[PDB]
Formats: C-alpha cells, structure tokens, sequence
C-alpha cells in the first residue's frame, strides 16, 4: 500500500514554484549550542534578541531597519537556507515607537511579498 | 525522487502460434495495400 | 619489397596487436569484420575495413577468395594472417603468392611440412631434434601388442579403439600380466562396441611443457629467444604462460634452443615459429610439434626480451635480415601471462556467451599490458573464440611478477557473464605454482583447491554494502535536486533527521542464501551506528569517482577501506583488493510478477547446435531425468532431460534440426 | 526523554499485538512512505500530554507531519491503533483538523 | 507516413555539377544515387582534439575523415587524400 | 658561456635516418609565389620522439609579407631513409 501510495503521488502532475528570489544558503557564524547559554531559563534576567538571530540566519547577516527607534523592538531582513525573510523580534517592554517601527515594517514586507 | 523501480506491461506473443501467423499475414497485406 | 599497406586477415585483439604495430611504422591498416564484428574495435581501428560476409566463420573469415578480393580491392602490398583462421592453412599461403601478395608468415612448404605429425617428426628427427614419443598402435596380434607394450615400457594402458567413457580399458603393470588384461580388455570391448581391436598409447615418464620462441628468415639465418613454460593447461588449453620457464639454467635453454635453431635453419623456415617440446623431471626434452605461426603467448617473449615480434615479421615479410644478432640478445627479469576466458569454472569450465555490462580493467603500464580486443558493451559472441583479454607482467623478480599479476587481476572486473579471474587468482596463488612445481596435469591434480566454494561474508562487508545502498540513494536525491528551482530547501539533504529522537532504518540484505537485518540509525553528524545481531558497528563514508568507475570510501570501527561500487539489477559489487563480494537486495513480492510462471515444459536448447539424437515419440510417458534429445554445440555433446513425469504432448524438433539457443525443444500436456 | 516515551504509543502488549496482525507499526509506515533519508517534520508531538486525569493518550492517538513523497512536500496525518485501538478523543479531533487546517493554507496533499 | 523522403541536392566538383538523390531510409542510413549508381551510406560525426572528423561506410567499405565546412566549400581530409567540393550559391 | 664541448668524438655515435621539410605559405601554381592570408584551420602530424615539429604559428594566426611566409619545419626518424621517408608522408 506504502508503494501505491508513492506511485499515486508521483501522477499528481504538480511542481513547485517560487514566489520569491533565492539566494546561496550559508550557515550561521556562531554555534547554535550556545543559544542554551544565553538565554537560560530565567525569565526575569534579559538577553539580547540580536544573538538569537546572529545563530540562526544565513551568514549571521542582518539589515537592521530603525535600529535607533523604538530600540525595545528589532526588525530586518535576513535570509533562511536563501529565502527571504523580515524578523521581529521583543527586546524589551513595548513602547509607542516600538509598534508604530513593528506597524512601518510590517508594510514592507507586505509590499514585497 | 524518481528511482523506484515499477512493472511494466506487455508479454511476449507466441510467434510460433497459428493465430499469431494467420493475424500477421492479414494485417501485413493490409498494410502492404495501403502503403 | 616496400610494405606500406598491409591487410589483417584476422579479429579481435590479434588485429588490433597487429594493426598497433603497423600503424607506429606508418604502414597503413586494412581490416576486414563480418556482420557480426561491424562494430568492433579492431574495424574502428584500421579506418579502412571491408565486409566479408555473415558471422559464421566458414562463410567470412576462413573465405580465402573474399579475403583475397579485399586485399585487390584495397591494394594491400601484404596479408598478416594473426593467429587462427588462415594463418596455418597451407592453400591461402600459396594462393597469396599466386596473386603477387606478400603472406606475413612461413612459406607454405614449412606450413605443409609441419601441418603432418609424422613428416613433422621424421624432418626433426633427421635435424637432430629428439623424436620420442609414446603412440597408439593400430596391429591386433597379441604377440604385436605385447611387443609394443614393451618397447613403451610398463607401466602401460590398453584401450578398446572404439568407444568412450572407460569401457575396455586395462591397466597393464608388468609383461607377466599382459596377457589376462588384454583379453579381459577385449572380451569387454566386443561386448559394448562390438570391436575387438585395441590401441597401444603410453608414455613412461616425462611431465611438463616447455616451448621456444625461434624467428627466421628468407636468407635462412635463424635465431631463438629463450623459452616459455605453458604447463598450467586444463584440456590442453594453455591457461598460465611464463618466461623465462623456471628451474632451466641458461647454459640448458641455450642447448635447446641450438637444436631447435637448426631443424629451423634445415626447413629455411622464414618468419616466427616455435618448437614445441615435452620435458621431463631431470631436464631431458624430447620434440613434440613445430607451431608454424605467431604463437597466442608471444607477449610473455616480447616481454623478457623487448623485441616487437609482429615488427620484425613486417621487415622480414618485407625482406631485410634479422635487425638483432644472437649475441645482441640480452635476458632482463621474469614475465607471466593469463588468458581471461569467457568461462564457468564451477561448471567444468563451460564456455559462457554474453555481454561485457561492465569490463573495467587494470591501469596500464609498461610491466603491465591489457591485450584487449573488448570494450564495455561488447558482446561475446559463440560464432568466435571466447577470450575476453589476456593479461602479462615484466618483473625484476619471479615472485614479484606474480605478485604483480595477482593485485592487477584484482582491479580487473567483469560483471554481465562468468569468467576464468578468480580461477586464475587461486591457481597463481597455490603453493606449488609459486614453487614453480609445474607440469601438464597440474591442474586435474589440484582441481579440489583451485576450485573454491563461496564462503559467508563478514558483517563488515555488509556495513559497507549498506552504506553503499545509502550513498545511492543520496545521488539520485542529489540528481532529482539538481532539476528543481528550491535548489537549497533543507528537504533535499539527506540526513534522515527527526525531531528530539533519532531515524532508525531497518534494512535487510541477502548474503548467500541468509537474510542479514541491519538496523542503521542516522546520526547528528552524518555517521551511521549499524547493529547486526549483537554487534555495533561506526560506520562513515562517501562516494568518489575515478575515471569512470565509482569508488567508495567507508570506515568501519575505526577502519578505512577503499572499493570500487557497482550496483546492478538487486545485486551490490564491491570490488577491493581484499577481494569482492556480492550482496542481493531483496526484490518485494508485489514488484516480482504475481502469478509467476509455472508447469514450464521445454528445457532449452544449452546453445544452438545440430540435434543429433531423439529419444521421445509424439506421445511418451517420462519421467524427471528420462533423456529427450543428443544436442552437439562446436563440437560440445549436451544431453537434454525430461523436467517432469508429465507425458510428452508434442515434440518441435526432428534429428538433423539446427535449433537456436533458448527455443522450446518439447511440449508437455497440461496437467 | 518524554518524547522517547511518546514514540512507544500505547505500549508493548498494544504494539506486539499490532504486529501479530501483520500490520506496520504507525511510525514505520511513515517511515517507508517518505522519500529515503528526507527529514519529517512532526507536528503537535504532546497533544494529549496530562490532557485527562487517568487516561494516557500518546500524542493524542494520532501522528502528524510534513515529509517528501516522490518529491513532493505532503501532509501525513495516521491514527495510531495501538493508543486506545485509534479511537478519537476530542484532542485528537483538534490535532487532525490543525493538520489540515495547514495542508489547506500551504497547499499541500494530505495523506490519510 | 506511408512514403519515403528523397532529397535532390547538387554539388560541385571543379567544373561539374553532381546531381545526388538522397533517400533517408527508416533505420537512419542514407540511400544515394548520383547518375546510375546507387550507393549506401551509414555515418557519423565525432571529435579527437579539436577537429570534427566523419566515420562513413559506403557500400560496406568504411573510412574516417577530417571534416571542416568554411564558406561554400566541403573539405574532407584522409590518409589516402584531400578532397574540397562546392556547395552552389543561390542567386 | 664558457664550458667545454659536451661529447668526445669517440662518443658521438650516428644513429638512423633523418628527414626535414620546410612548409611555405608559396603556391607552387604561380612559380612558387609567396602568398599572405589567415590560417582559420592549422594541424600538424602528432609529436613523438621519432616526429617533430618546429613552427611559430597557431591556428588562428595571419601570416604576414613584412617576414618570410614559411608555415613550419617537420623532422622525422627512423632506422632506414626508406622508412623515414615513408614516415615523412605519412606525416
Ligand atoms: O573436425 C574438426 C577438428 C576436430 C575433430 C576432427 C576429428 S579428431 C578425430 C579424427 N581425426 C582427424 O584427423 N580428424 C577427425
């Protein structure tokens, strides 16, 4: 049946199609082991946000948008195994310009798909 | 991933068969006719 | 007479030897191919090639007159014959001759002269050449026969003439029992071939072969080079050669090449020969035949010496005189040669046809030469002989040359029909063959150790058949990933990874007729931990490619190996120095055809050949093992026998029918 | 270490008698339905973890994820029979529909 | 379908025009025949280095040639020798 | 630079036969005039000890009437001049 099953799937006359621009995938610049380290498990005590994301994203690359304004908030583009993609991201309490930042780079995206 | 292996149809016809010889000489004139 | 363009009357690897040669000399190559060769390597290589007709033998390359047509037709100043074919035919030399033609070989006088055993006996008898020998004897007096007998020396068989498979035959150790065993010998002769006369053949004692390489030419001048041990033979078939032969000082081969050297100058022979002779146990040789060709084992020769023997039968073809004179010869090292055979030796050696699926071969350098007519899809034909390549190394030292040739037969791989290789391993390392204790029934003696079953593979070889069967299939995810725009999506590796647990793959492998379970668990780092029964094994590698062959590099426990990978059909090929294993990949039941087929009724003809006897009426009842039908395929008798105790409903074939290979020869009643 | 208890099911005496039947263990069949070596994303592993007071439910009865099959990117949703013979608690109704629920939004086929 | 395709196709050697009928045949050979002799050629390209050289059967006999086409002119270069034919130029 | 003559007279030993021939860029048609032109295809007998080949042009390169149009010099040996010169035709 498990056989049926794959042959079945194979006649669905589909493939993929991107929406978006690729680019080489690259691995993060710091060990993603470490992530235990700095974050812990006391939520009291607080980290910055910009270390998780420096272990996760291609190259450690990171283009930060309104990095002076509403700073409780991080927002940039990045990129995922070559995909695109815009973080946000708390790195503190949330103020008036944190969410008009997070509202302003929200459209953005959305205008870039 | 395209590397299962799968059956195929068809068998072999029994060329020696009266059948088969009677059925390919028909059909081979017709041919012949229209080429 | 100026030879620039010669005609290879000849196939396969002789022609393209013979063509090599022809071409560093800028003499221009005309091959000729049948039907069946249109495609062969040696057509390509002579870009002049001319057809002579259908894959039958008789019909193309023994047609003297189509041959000789071809050699007008291209003007080809000369024929070189090869070996085979019409290289001894005595009719072909002179009609060349008759037609302006130059023949690269002995004139047909020495072709004729030696073609006879007993002319060729009496010329080398009166050139000095021992003529001993131990014959059969066609007188029937009791008193002639025993006189015979004694003259042989005792101890003697008696044979019936008539007759095979050891009825009438007498074992005679002394004069005194002669008399009984003769006629008990006859008695049982008249009783089952109803012929009473009986051979004489005997010889007292004289084990092992020793031939020489001599080359003359027209002037007559005649020259040896060394001699060559072919002992190792199964059914006279050579099968191990080497030079120089051991155990013979040069002082004793230089006496024997002499005798020989003068029978060669008393015939003028011109071009390569060799004289064959029979040796025994202290060293006395006795004549035995004159081949009047170049001989299939002249590289082991060309090796020792580093002469071009087809050169040197271009030039005194052409006329010039001998290029070296004997004091010029000079003896350097020690060669062998193995002549890889189309053949099943687990079953008595059967000759086997097919295609070359995969023929990847040793690399070559000067010790090393791969004599190869072949190439990777070429198919052995049953028209033609089945040699696949013959394989020769030079050493400094003896035991370095068969050193040499063991690791080399190793890298050679022939997967798509049975061959004579592991044959050849085993025979170059049995402990009397590297002692150089070698004689013409070596290997009827050693047939139980050089004929080796098939032995269980250890559970390191099966890690690695395993990983080799991972390793494909992240190829082919590789090669599926390479055709899809998300070229970089996680999905497409193959790391097998799950989310806070680890992959445990349950893989079954087939090693003989055991089902082996191995568990293979996908680690982190990109290892596989594989569990067999109670046993763990590390295991890590990779696939690399050199040339065109597939190479796996793998560590098992801490230990590295490197194989070449084939995996064809269900079956894994690993291929190391080590040795090789095969590994079968269970085929699913749904996959293999349901209904599988069944009550088969015909057993197939074993090849095509001429039915030469019919034991079956149109309806016969028989039983499994009851004989149907006598087939005789190039002179081999197969006896077809009945699969079931199902009655005969039909029969396809009458006595004198040709039936081709795999044709159904009977028809049962259904049941 | 919870997860490695989740992947047991419903047990031993539950397993042993899934496999006496001739049936595939709902893992193994996950197993051998995706592309060899592809990675599986599971889904909702601790659905059912401490859900109701004497009744365990590893994860939920029911298994969920995304792998590839023939190339292709599908959801894969299996009831587990050895977990209280695959009878739907109201978890595992809130598992499959959060399955689909994805499938739908991503366009991806679903396997059952 | 049903019928075979015959190319009339001209070609120059020196002075003369050369009128060759070509007949593609089913198995990929090529049937040719120029005057009254009818001739048949299997064939195909290949490359040593970097000259693209013809492998060619006609009526059975086989040869190999160093094929360059410049302009309106065919170059075929043997061992035996060097042939150069002229492909006509339309008006 | 200074250094004394490599080889004794006894040591210089004569070996074989030796051919050269020189390509020009002359056509012999009009009396051997020299002729200037590019080399769109150039190629040359394979090298081997036995065959060499001195030239200063490429395939590709324009001979020019500023310097004399000599293509190349090719040498050639073998045990006999017979068989040399057998070799340089070939060659
Ligand atoms: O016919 C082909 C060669 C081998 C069979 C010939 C047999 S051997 C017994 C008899 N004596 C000969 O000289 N020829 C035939």
């Amino acid at each position: 049946a498990l056989h049926l099953t794959r042959k079945v799937v194979r006649n669905l006359n589909y493939q993929k199609k991107l929406d978006v621009t690729i680019e080489p995938s690259e691995e993060p610049l710091f060990p993603a082991d470490e992530l235990y380290g700095i974050v812990g498990a006391n939520l009291k005590r607080s980290f910055d946000v910009r270390e998780v994301i420096a272990r996760i994203v291609d190259g450690s690359r990171f283009t930060e948008f309104k990095a002076f304004y509403g700073d409780t908030l991080v927002t940039g583009f990045a990129r995922i195994f070559g995909y695109p993609v815009g973080i946000v991201g708390n790195n503190g309490v949330l103020f008036s310009e944190s969410a008009k930042k997070g509202t302003h780079f929200v459209q953005l995206c959305c205008q870039r798909n | 991933y395209h590397g299962d292996s799968v059956a195929s149809l068809g068998t072999q016809p029994d060329l020696g068969s009266a059948l088969y010889q009677e059925n390919y000489k028909q059909m081979k004139a017709l041919v012949n006719q229209l080429h | 007479r100026n030879i620039t363009k010669v005609l290879i009357a000849n196939r396969g690897e002789i022609a393209c030897r013979v063509m090599r040669t022809a071409k560093k000399l800028g003499v221009q190559t005309v091959a000729v191919y049948s039907e069946a060769d249109r495609n062969s390597m040696h057509v390509d290589m002579a870009d002049e090639a001319y057809s002579i007709g259908p894959a039958p033998s008789q019909q193309s390359y023994l047609s003297m007159e189509k041959i000789i047509q071809v050699a007008k037709t291209s003007a080809a100043q000369a024929i070189h014959p090869g070996c085979g074919f019409l290289s001894e035919n005595m009719e072909f030399a002179e009609l060349c001759k008759q037609e302006g033609i130059i023949f690269i070989g002995p004139p047909p006088s020495a072709i004729r002269d030696m073609g006879i055993k007993s002319t060729s006996k009496s010329i080398m008898a009166a050139a000095g050449v021992p003529v001993v020998e131990g014959y059969h004897g066609e007188d029937q007096s009791d008193q002639c026969l025993k006189e015979h007998a004694r003259r042989i020396g005792y101890p003697v068989m008696i044979k019936a003439v008539r007759g095979g498979g050891g009825k009438g035959m007498r074992i005679v150790r002394s004069e005194q029992e002669f008399q009984e065993q003769l006629e008990s010998a006859r008695r049982e002769a008249k009783k089952s071939f109803n012929d009473d006369a009986m051979l004489i053949e005997k010889f007292v004692d004289t084990p092992r072969h020793v031939e020489v390489q001599v080359f003359g030419d027209h002037h007559g001048n005649a020259v040896y080079l060394f001699e060559r041990d072919c002992s190792v033979q199964r059914r006279h078939q050579k099968i191990i050669e080497e030079a120089p032969a051991p155990g013979i000082k040069s002082e004793v081969r230089k006496k024997l090449g002499e005798a020989a050297v003068r029978a060669a100058k008393a015939v003028n022979y011109v071009g390569a020969g060799t004289v064959e002779f029979i040796m025994d146990s202290k060293h006395n040789f006795c004549f035995m035949e004159m081949n009047t060709r170049l001989q299939v084992e002249h590289p082991v020769t060309e090796m020792i010496t580093g002469t071009d023997l087809v050169e040197w039968q271009l030039r005194i073809a052409a006329g010039e005189k001998i290029p070296l004179s004997q004091e010029e010869i000079t003896l350097q090292g020690h060669a062998f040669e193995a002549r890889i055979y189309a053949e099943d030796p687990s079953n008595n050696f059967m000759p086997v046809a097919g295609p070359l699926v995969h023929l990847s071969t040793p690399r070559a350098d000067p010790s090393t030469r791969i004599e190869t007519g072949v190439r990777q899809g070429d198919e052995v034909s049953v028209h033609y002989d089945p040699m696949i390549a013959k394989l020769v190394v030079w050493a400094a030292d003896r035991q370095a040359a068969l050193t040499k040739l063991r690791y080399s037969l190793r890298q050679y791989n022939i997967v798509g029909l049975h061959t004579n290789i592991d044959f050849l391993l085993n025979l170059s390392g049995h402990p009397e063959f590297e002692a150089g204790n070698v004689h013409t029934d070596f290997i009827p003696q050693h047939h139980k150790q050089l004929l080796l079953s098939r032995k269980a593979a250890a559970k390191e070889s099966l890690c690695q058949a395993a990983l080799g069967l991972i390793l494909k299939e992240k190829a082919m995810t590789d090669t599926f990933t390479l055709q899809a725009h998300d070229q970089f999506s996680p999905f497409s590796s193959s790391s097998g990874r799950r989310l806070n647990i680890s992959y445990t793959r349950n893989m079954t492998l087939k090693d003989g007729k055991n089902n082996v379970a191995i568990a293979v668990t996908y680690n982190h780092d990109g290892s596989y931990s594989m569990q067999i029964e109670d046993k763990t094994f590390q295991v890590l590698g990779n696939l690399y490619s050199e040339g065109d062959c597939t190479y796996l590099k793998c560590s098992v426990n801490g230990v590295a190996s490197k194989a070449k990978l084939i995996i064809l059909e269900n079956t894994i090929y690993l291929f190391s120095k080590e040795g090789s294993i095969e590994i079968d990949i269970p085929v699913p039941k749904y996959l293999s055809s349901v209904s599988s087929q069944e009550t088969q009724g015909g057993p197939l003809a074993p090849m095509t050949g001429t039915i030469e006897k019919v034991f079956v009426k149109a309806g016969d009842k028989v039983k499994a093992g009851d004989s149907l039908m006598v087939m005789i395929a190039m002179k081999m008798e197969h006896t077809i026998k009945s699969p079931k105790d199902g009655t005969v409903k039909k029969v396809f074939y009458r006595e004198g029918a040709q039936a081709n290979r795999h044709t159904p020869l009977v028809e049962f009643e259904e049941e | 270490e919870r997860v490695e208890h989740i992947k047991l099911g419903g047990g031993e005496k539950a397993r042993a008698l899934h496999i006496s039947r001739g049936k595939l263990l709902p893992r193994e069949r996950i197993d051998n339905l995706i592309d060899p070596g592809s990675p599986f994303l599971e889904l909702s592993q601790f659905a059912g973890y401490q859900l109701y007071d004497n009744e365990e439910v590893p994860g939920g009865g029911i298994i969920t994820g995304i792998g590839r099959v023939s190339g292709v990117e599908c959801m894969i949703i299996a009831n587990d029979a050895t977990v209280k013979g695959g009878a739907y608690y109201p978890v595992t109704v809130k598992k499959q529909l959060r399955a689909q629920e994805i499938a739908m939004q991503n366009r991806l086929p679903c396997i059952y």
